[PDB]
């Protein structure tokens, strides 16, 4: 029996929910962190080491949890999936002010000081934050390949995965549009070897038994479009004959009449009648799905058919080339060639399947960085040398402050210690050595010495190439910070329920 | 339930500390310890409070024993200790719960007492030389302000300083030394202490002696004795023989503690000898030690050298009352204070705040190296230690901080018992001594404390709030030496 | 009240990882405990290969679940071993869990198993002694028959079995792609029987019915139509006259087309058929629905369900004449290979008992698979634990050269990778450890790596009398595939069940 409805009560019992949803995700932190199972509730259970997904895909209960977890869904919609930095960092916070409230501190005097810690710290990074961004980025981009290919350090990947990250930033160049991770993706291909696997500026499907009606389609076509069917294609006792008759006679002739070169639906097609489908005399496909369907009429130009032969000027359009080969054994379907195809599909060809999840927390990372690294001008080091550079000064400033502030910007200051630890601690590592040899170096010798995630040891992170933008980082601490204070101005709770 | 034995001792540690902690500093609370008989007692200091309290606990039994060996080697800071010594358990256990071992830690907690106590020594205050006349002013004040007497004070002041350094002796190693029972009270009728003038000697409020004593004796020798001079019925009638014999070894001023003898006019005017009732013994053993003459039991037969002599008598009236001057003897021992007044008893908080400030005196007298009092020198080693952490990169890196943090209770402890949020108070000391570091040039800020009085930071070294080096310096060895082992056990 | 935090849960883990490794470690090896299997309905079949097991089993825990579906792809590229691949997974679990007792973490023992099996892969590399002009070893491949199915008394047969299927491959492999595909699937399973009723039958086979009770079963001609036309006294006089119609116009249809023998799905007259008996051409009613790409495929036709479609190029095929006592008792049908050898042959299993005719058909599978691989890559290494125990002595030996936790790590993996051999001497009723160890001395004095576990109780634990053998990549797969399992099982930390609130 353990109840809290009181000012203060209630306050470190909702820090206590910051302290268990943070607890939930905190190992997560990290390139190469821990990973996590949690089902669906009907068996289909989810596997991922992202930390914002988690969040999204956790039921919470906790108002304060609720809260903070929407704090941390906001931080997502922004900048990338600094959710975790968030999350943690103000949950830390709290956990730092635990005993200060315990003893009596009002919590307006807190929030007081953790604004104030929080504009010291913002307006301290930007005297530290270095742009390389002129620096032969654009052209001559040796350091941005330099950049990319320091994500994935110290593995046998590295030979391949410096023509991986050469292409992928041709690949973003060529299509530097803003952009996203829905136009860009990866599609498993079965065996191969690493070095085998390329890009295809379209899309990849594997062609299915309700996939693809027929092969030898006119590949080298000139002008391939896409076409929509919303109407069956499938094949008073004896009323339904004639009526059958009758629409297999349309659906044959509407091919021919409307000139569609390749026809996408949203039913199955019996590859068990293959040559019956062939007799349309042109390609056509169903069950595509919505990502091919979105990625087909923004780029190609795809028309939408609803009746039983209509007729239209985009599905015989202009586009390109068509692209139709046996990758790696198994035809696939690509709609390439397109007017404005901001299409860039990465073909992964690999002999283990398992390698997916690699290429997952491997490869859209290195397209993050460099997004970031292109988007951003002015960077700090990471692996938590920020975090410990502005640790020093608000430890340092806090004691020139007489009065209740001082404590508790000493607080804020060795609270944002934790990230470098965090690191630290998934990597396997103990913390509490490497943390201080970091600290003594740091306070003493230089301003941006970080773990080091391989070789776990004390790394010169700038010289490294660990770029983190000063903005991202200053909307991040911001956001934890905010989040903090709002979990310490709330003292009472109402519910009012039903019965 | 229960686990890691060694929290079960910290918090024995925790509860037997705040058992005394409300009670640090001169405006402490009161404990009313209940004895089995159902006895009671009441006290302020925390040192009869742990030689009192029923102790049961093992490990807590360290920690009373460890403050009881700190009570024989100055008497002071048992409290301190004990408090710190609690603080330096809960963060040393604190760190083990982070994962790190008590090895560390213990080394970790030696480096920070060993820099401290080589850190405090750079920073101390020798002052009290012969220059040293304001600071021992106001910390006479200081420890005899909130009174009504504070319109006059620097009179009284300057008063007792001057007594207190003019009767120091000097001993075989040559360092100064004080007794404290040297300088006694005298009370007087009449006017108020306003115009109270000390006294060169001894002077004792009784019947007249003799108007035989000159202006000034070239010689006056003390003759002390214990018996009355009496005619009864080397003589029967202890009245003429005895006295003849010991004016023949050259006895000036016999005194006599009993009664006066019945023709003592006609010996005194001759020979200028002494009889006065009542001489106390504890003025009496002080002025045979001034002098440098013993007391006789018998004369019956050493007496010619061996006796005390006086540079000069004075007889007058002061205050409306006849006095003895008895001063300018050979060793400075001899010396009063005339209590200007009606009686003792309506002045008995003047009197027993002339003692204190005394007592205050004697301690800053002796033990020249001197530290500021009032929580100023935890704050500064707090201050330097933290900086002294950073800069070693092992893993007793947070055992001296944790070690830098916990010793900021004393000045904590202090201020709560002030009634001021200490809070505040500590932040404000911590503030001030940081820019006694950091900047070279306010280096006149490091003798920064907190006054108990008015709850706001001030300069002790200024104000006299003092403390003997090596009474700080035990207490810190011996806390640390009580937390070293507490960790040890597991 | 109760949680499942921290290391606690990984714990759990390996408890339950455990727990399904010793459930399989049992059946490993020819000498292998049977098990049965029974369904909720009470379905009872004994199958003694592991992947049946796995993939029917029911499991309940989340870890045991992932193991099961990760495990289940293993059978597509090899269909062997998939007991082995469990074993080795609870061995490192296990060993890891030795390890995690003694604070080391997680991600430090799955970074040392992935060195430990790379540094495996290059020693089997080099171990081997295979032979690589195994194309033409119709001699060998029934030394790989006999190896394959030596569990029991399959050995009478196998004399017959083996040629039969270097006989079913040969009629399958291609010198171009080197797979089997879809439509040649060579099962033809047939309740009741004895060894010698399986036999080599290059024909396709149904259950279906006759014509007429005592039709003429002799038709030569490829002339076989398939419809997919189904059966859609004033009304029985308009049927009959519709039925007389489509029988008239079927016929032309037939006449303009070449299709004779039309096969209908549905219900029809026995007239026509008697008509048609009368015209020297057969119509067989009610026919399979699927089984038009198998009769099609007798020469090399595809799939024609089309009215029109079957032509001269694509008529119903047959595969080469043969008449014998189809059924003795049951309903023999019609004589459907006549012409030409087919593409996707298929075989005629006539065995005595269901589990036999799954055993064989199982075997048939994983050794045309194994030796697709051969095809693809003739590198065999010699199976019976010596490749085990070879593995675990060169990561005993890469144990000492590294100053970090890997060291552990390669200590665990090598007595991990030592287990199969236990585990192959104990399911053959002999003390485990002191033959395995007994085995790894012979091989650290004695430089053979051929030398393994005598599990049929034969004259010496040298394979290369025993011609036991297995694909090299067959093994690499094996081993690489457990080694991400269990890397990727532990790196998973907690498990949050939603619904279960926690009280
Ligand atoms: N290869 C690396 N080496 C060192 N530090 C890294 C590396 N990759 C990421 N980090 C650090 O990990 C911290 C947390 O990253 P995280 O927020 O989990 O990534 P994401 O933004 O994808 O969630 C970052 O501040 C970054 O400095
Ligand atoms: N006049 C004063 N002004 C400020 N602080 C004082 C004063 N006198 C004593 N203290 C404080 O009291 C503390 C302990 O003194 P005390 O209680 O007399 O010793 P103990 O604790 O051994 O009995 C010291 O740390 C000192 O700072
Ligand atoms: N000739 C043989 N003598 C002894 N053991 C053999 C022989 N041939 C194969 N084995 C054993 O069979 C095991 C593999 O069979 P198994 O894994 O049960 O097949 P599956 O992979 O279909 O489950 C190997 O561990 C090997 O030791």
């Amino acid at each position: 029996g353990t109840d809290s409805s009181q000012g203060i009560p209630q306050l470190v019992s909702n820090i206590s929910a910051c302290q268990v949803i943070a607890e939930a995700v905190r190992t997560t932190l990290g390139p190469r962190g821990m990973d996590k199972l949690i089902v669906d509730g009907r068996g289909k259970a989810t596997i991922s080491n992202d930390g914002a997904t988690i969040l999204k895909l956790l039921d919470v209960v906790h108002p304060a949890a609720k809260t903070l977890v929407d704090i941390a869904k906001s931080q997502d919609a922004e900048v990338g999936d600094g959710t975790t930095s968030v999350t943690l960092l103000a949950a830390e916070f709290l956990k730092q002010v635990k005993p200060y409230v315990e003893e009596g501190l009002h919590p307006q005097i807190i929030i007081r000081a953790f604004r104030t810690a929080t504009q010291l710290a913002v307006n301290k990074i930007k005297e530290i934050a270095v742009t390389v961004k002129k620096a032969d980025k654009v052209e001559q981009r040796k350091l941005l390949e330099k950049c990319a290919m320091t994500a994935l350090s110290s593995k046998l990947i590295s030979q391949q995965k410096a023509f991986f990250a050469k292409m992928v930033v041709d690949a973003v160049m060529m299509l530097d549009d803003l952009l996203q991770l829905k136009m860009i993706g990866i599609k498993k291909v079965q065996g191969g070897a690493l070095e085998d696997s390329q890009l295809v500026a379209g899309v990849a499907f594997k062609k299915t038994f309700s996939y693809a009606g027929f092969e030898m389609q006119p590949k080298k076509y000139h002008n391939p479009k896409i076409a929509l069917l919303n109407v069956e294609l499938e094949l008073d006792y004896q009323a339904i004959v004639d009526a059958e008759w009758n629409i297999l006679y349309d659906k044959l002739e509407k091919i021919h009449h409307s000139g569609a070169k390749v026809v996408l639906s949203k039913l199955p097609i019996g590859d068990v009648a293959t040559q019956y489908f062939a007799d349309r005399d042109m390609f056509c496909a169903g069950r595509v799905p919505e990502e091919d369907l979105k990625r087909t009429m923004m780029a190609c130009g795809g028309s939408i058919q609803t009746s039983v032969n209509a007729l239209s000027a985009d599905v015989l359009g202009r586009c390109q080339v068509f692209e139709e080969t046996q990758i790696g054994g198994e035809r696939y379907n690509f709609f390439t060639g397109c007017p404005k195809a901001k299409t860039c599909t990465f073909i992964l060809r690999g002999g283990a399947e398992q390698f997916m999840e690699e290429t997952e927390r491997s490869l859209h990372d290195a397209i993050m960085i460099v997004r970031r690294a292109i988007k951003n001008d002015s960077v700090v080091a990471g692996g938590g040398a920020i975090e410990m550079e502005l640790s020093k000064y608000l430890r340092d400033y806090s004691r020139t402050i007489p009065g209740k502030q001082q404590l508790l910007i000493g607080a804020y200051a060795k609270a944002l210690e934790i990230i470098p630890r965090q690191l630290c601690d998934n990597a396997g590592f103990d913390a509490t050595n490497i943390l201080n040899k970091l600290r003594a170096r740091h306070a003493q010798g230089g301003t941006w010495y970080g773990v080091d995630i391989n070789n776990e040891d004390i790394a010169d992170n700038f010289e490294a190439f660990v770029w983190e933008p000063a903005m991202v980082r200053i909307n991040a601490l911001t956001a934890a910070s905010e989040a903090a204070c709002l979990i310490v101005s709330v003292d009472e709770t109402i519910k009012n329920p039903r019965s | 339930t229960g686990e890691t034995i060694r929290s079960q001792n910290v918090m024995a540690a925790a509860s037997i500390a705040n058992i005394v902690k409300s009670s640090l500093g001169p405006v402490g609370l009161d404990k009313m310890l209940v004895d089995d008989i159902g006895d009671v007692t009441i006290t302020n200091d925390g040192a009869t409070i742990l030689k009192l309290l029923e102790v049961e606990h093992p490990a807590a039994k360290v920690l009373c024993e460890l403050a009881d060996l700190q009570d024989k080697e100055v008497g002071d800071g048992t409290t301190s200790v004990v408090i710190i010594a609690a603080e330096l358990l809960k963060n040393a256990d604190e760190l083990v719960k982070q994962k790190i071992h008590p090895t560390s830690v213990i080394s970790g907690y030696r480096l920070a007492c060993k820099e401290a106590v080589r850190y405090i020594n750079e920073n101390l205050i020798v002052n009290t030389d012969e220059l040293g006349r304001d600071c021992l002013i106001n910390a006479a004040k200081t420890s005899m302000s909130s009174k009504i007497i504070g319109i006059n004070g620097d009179f009284f002041a300057n008063m007792v300083v001057d007594a207190v350094l003019a009767i120091k002796y000097t001993d075989i190693r040559g360092q100064p030394r004080y007794p404290v029972n040297s300088v006694n009270i005298l009370k007087a009728h009449g006017r108020s202490q306003m115009e109270s003038m000390l006294i060169s000697g001894y002077a004792l409020n009784c019947v007249v002696g003799s108007q035989g004593m000159p202006k000034r004796i070239v010689n006056a020798k003390i003759a002390c004795l214990d018996f009355s001079l009496q005619k009864t019925k080397r003589e029967s009638d202890i009245t003429k023989e005895r006295i003849q014999k010991i004016l023949a070894t050259g006895a000036n001023v016999i005194l006599t503690t009993g009664g006066i003898d019945d023709m003592c006019l006609k010996y005194f005017v001759e020979a200028g000898a002494m009889a006065v009732r009542r001489v106390l013994k504890r003025d009496l053993k002080r002025i045979a030690k001034a002098s440098g003459a013993t007391i006789l039991s018998t004369l019956a037969n050493f007496e010619a050298a061996m006796l005390g002599q006086a540079e000069e008598v004075v007889q007058e009236r002061i205050c409306d009352d006849e006095l003895i001057l008895i001063k300018n003897t050979k060793a400075r021992t001899s010396a009063s204070i005339i209590l200007r007044g009606a009686n003792d008893f309506m002045c008995d908080e003047m009197e027993r705040s002339l003692h204190d400030a005394l007592c205050v005196v004697k301690r800053v007298l002796e033990s020249k190296s001197v530290v500021p009092g009032g929580g100023a020198v935890e704050a500064a080693l707090s201050i330097y230690l933290e900086n002294y952490a950073t800069s070693m990169g092992s893993r007793e890196q947070l055992a001296i901080a944790e070690f830098a943090r916990s010793l900021l209770v004393i000045p904590n402890t202090l201020a709560v018992n002030a009634a001021q949020d200490s809070t505040d108070l500590v932040a404000k000391l911590r503030a001030f001594h940081n820019e006694a570091q950091v900047n070279p040039e306010r280096k006149n800020l490091k003798w920064i404390g907190l006054d108990l009085s008015n709850g706001k930071p001030r300069d002790n070294k200024q104000a006299g709030v003092f403390e003997p080096t090596i009474v700080k310096v035990k207490s810190l060895k011996f806390a640390t030496e009580a937390a070293i082992t507490i960790l040890r056990i597991d | 009240k109760s949680r499942l935090m921290g290391l606690e849960a990984l714990k759990s883990h390996i408890m339950a990882a455990k727990a399904v490794a010793n459930t399989m470690r049992t059946s490993l090896g020819p000498n292998g405990l049977d098990k049965m299997m029974v369904d909720k309905d009470g379905d009872v079949t004994v199958t003694n290969d592991g992947a049946t097991i796995l993939s029917m089993m029911d499991v309940d825990h989340q870890i045991a679940k992932l193991m099961v579906e990760l495990s289940k792809s293993q059978d597509d590229e090899i269909g062997d071993g998939t007991t082995g691949v469990v074993v080795l997974a609870g061995a490192l679990l296990e060993e890891a869990e030795q390890l995690l007792d003694r604070g080391i973490h997680p991600i430090r023992i799955a970074d040392g198993y992935e060195q430990a099996a790379r540094v495996a892969i290059e020693h089997l590399d080099k171990i081997s002694d295979s032979v690589l002009v195994d194309i033409k070893d119709t001699e060998p491949l029934i030394q790989t028959a006999k190896t394959t199915l030596g569990s029991k008394v399959v050995n009478s047969c196998h004399r017959q079995m083996a040629e039969i299927a270097v006989n079913a491959v040969l009629t399958v492999a291609d010198m171009e792609r080197r797979d089997v595909d879809f439509e040649l699937i060579k099962v033809e399973g047939k309740v009741g029987g004895r060894l010698e009723d399986t036999k080599l039958i290059k024909g396709v086979i149904v259950d279906k019915d006759f014509s007429h009770p005592q039709m003429p079963k002799k038709v030569e001609d490829a002339k076989i139509a398939i419809l997919t036309c189904p059966f859609e006294v004033e009304d029985y006089k308009a049927l009959q006259k519709y039925e007389k119609e489509k029988f008239e116009e079927m016929i032309q249809q037939i006449k303009e087309t070449g299709a004779n023998l039309a096969i209908c799905q549905w219900g029809f007259d026995d007239e026509a058929n008697h008509l048609l008996l009368q015209n020297n051409l057969p119509a067989v009613r009610w026919v399979g629905g699927p089984e038009i790409e198998l009769i099609a495929i007798a020469t090399g036709g595809r799939i024609v369900p089309r009215f029109s479609e079957l032509t001269a190029e694509k008529l119903g095929f047959a595969g080469l004449v043969q008449e014998i006592s189809f059924g003795t008792t049951k309903d023999k049908m019609l004589v459907i290979e006549q012409c030409k050898n087919s593409r996707a042959v298929t075989i005629f299993i006539r065995g005595g008992n269901k589990m036999i005719i799954e055993e064989a058909k199982r075997s048939l599978h994983d050794a045309l698979c194994v030796i697709r691989n051969l095809i693809r890559d003739n590198r065999v290494v010699y199976g019976g634990g010596a490749a085990e125990i070879s593995c675990a002595l060169a990561v005993s030996q890469e144990a000492d050269k590294c100053p970090t936790l890997e060291q552990y790590a390669m200590r665990a993996f090598a007595d991990a990778l030592e287990v199969i051999p236990m585990a192959l001497s104990e399911n053959s009723g002999m003390n485990p450890i002191q033959t395995m160890t007994e085995v790894r001395a012979r091989q650290v004095k004695e430089m053979n790596p051929a030398l393994g576990i005598d599990c049929l109780h034969k004259g010496t634990n040298d394979m290369k009398q025993q011609h036991v053998i297995e694909t090299l990549i067959g093994k690499k797969q094996q081993i690489s595939l457990a080694t991400q399992m269990v890397r990727m099982i532990l790196k998973i930390d907690d498990i949050r069940k939603p619904g279960e609130s926690e009280e």
